[PDB]
């Protein structure tokens, strides 16, 4: 996997990151992000998989916009008007859609 | 929703969650575990409560059902996965 | 080999539905085994069978099948009217090696998600 | 429908595998059109061939090939020697909805990435 994205940017803007990757197909996975503050330990997991655009955490829905695409892999995300206090790091994943039994894969960063 | 949790011989962190979450057929116990170092991003624990997580030693390990969870690491983040999931720390 | 409980998550059309499956035995007969949903009747039974075969070359075949049904006035169960069989075959040889096999299984397992498939299934207009 | 140059990415056993296409006209003997890949020689070309019919039924075929070569010792040009065929045919009705073609589809877009079916595949050792 891979991590680029322009960093400490002045407030009350537009943020956007991108990430690829090199080793799964993405048309069978999911990709998750989180954050992580030092205030609090983690957070949503308001995501995408399969294709299928989908569900945003509940207390976000009025910002977090969010592609997907297949030309190569690229899953980059915005956001609009960053407020100031937002300062935290944020961390992308993968994610399985194939529950077998028990044994299932699941979240290689 | 939402839920709370909390050089030898080891410990154990202990849950209290409200649903039980036992959404199939038994692959139900989506409560899960974390650890990290601080400048790593954190490694993956136990998945699905009790099963031994991809690349994980074996001293690690989990137990129990649906809001009543245990670690057990005798030599030497919390999650739960319904529908946003939505968690705390530890 | 050992199959267990496939569970498939949140496809159609788009996110929230997901699909449950229950081994079903294997049939003596030819190999076949079955997988299948835990449906109310067992005459709707989301099925999905796999199969192999044994020398010439190999004919790998998976045939899924799920009829839907309606509450027709005039019976006491509800009654299949349609199917919608699909079946897809693998034929390899017996000098293929272990990239060729993986090649062609993940090529077809991402190019039913291109958007071409989607509009000649959904919509049916070829190109 | 106007379809256009179809590139899959990332996809064989790992990695680093891309896969460019482009279409090649449209066979009006039956309604097949073609998909292959821009190789070295044109006996060697991945090869996606995509159908449709008209009516009883519907009959939505996708047959896939791609051979490999070897330079064999005794010929100028490099000669095909396997295949590797493979090929999916969907059947459904005039009666069914948007819902249930659209549910068979990304099931067996799904299902094509389960362990069983690339234990089935890449292994051959069947359930």
């Amino acid at each position: 996997l891979k991590q680029s994205g322009p960093g400490l940017v002045q407030p009350s803007q537009s943020l956007s990151i991108t990430c690829t990757v090199s080793g799964f197909s993405l048309t069978s996975y999911g990709v998750h992000w989180v954050r992580q503050s030092p205030g609090k330990g983690l957070e949503w997991l308001g995501v995408i998989w399969s294709g299928g655009n989908t569900d945003y955490d509940a207390a976000f829905i009025s910002r977090l916009s969010i592609r997907k695409d297949n030309s190569k892999n690229q899953v980059f995300f915005k956001m609009n008007s960053l407020q100031a206090d937002d300062t935290a790091i944020y961390y992308c994943a993968r994610e399985s859609q194939n529950y077998y039994g028990n044994t299932w894969n699941y979240f290689d960063y | 929703h939402s839920d709370i949790v909390l050089v030898s011989l080891g410990q154990r962190a202990t849950i209290s969650c409200r649903a039980s979450e036992s959404v199939d057929n038994y692959g139900i116990s989506f409560m899960n575990w974390f650890q990290q170092k601080p400048g790593q991003p954190p490694k993956l624990l136990i998945y699905a409560a009790s099963n031994q997580g991809s690349g994980v030693p074996a001293r690690f390990s989990g137990s129990g059902s649906g809001t009543d969870f245990s670690l057990n690491i005798h030599p030497v983040c919390q999650q739960s996965k319904e529908v946003p999931y939505t968690f705390g720390g530890g | 080999a050992k199959l267990e409980t496939v569970t498939l998550g949140n496809i159609g059309k788009d996110g929230k539905q997901t699909l449950v499956l229950n081994p079903r035995g294997v049939n003596p007969t030819n190999g076949v085994a079955s997988l299948s949903q835990a449906g109310a009747v067992p005459a709707l039974e989301k099925r999905v069978t796999v199969s192999v075969s044994q020398p010439k070359n190999y004919k790998v075949q998976v045939k899924i099948q799920n009829p839907t049904a309606c509450t027709a006035n005039g019976s006491c169960d509800p009654s299949v009217t349609r199917q919608a069989y699909a079946d897809v075959t693998f034929s390899f040889t017996q000098y293929s090696t272990d990239e060729e096999r993986a090649f062609v299984r993940t090529e077809l397992a991402a190019l039913l998600a291109s958007p071409l498939l989607i509009d000649a299934i959904d919509q049916l207009n070829p190109a």
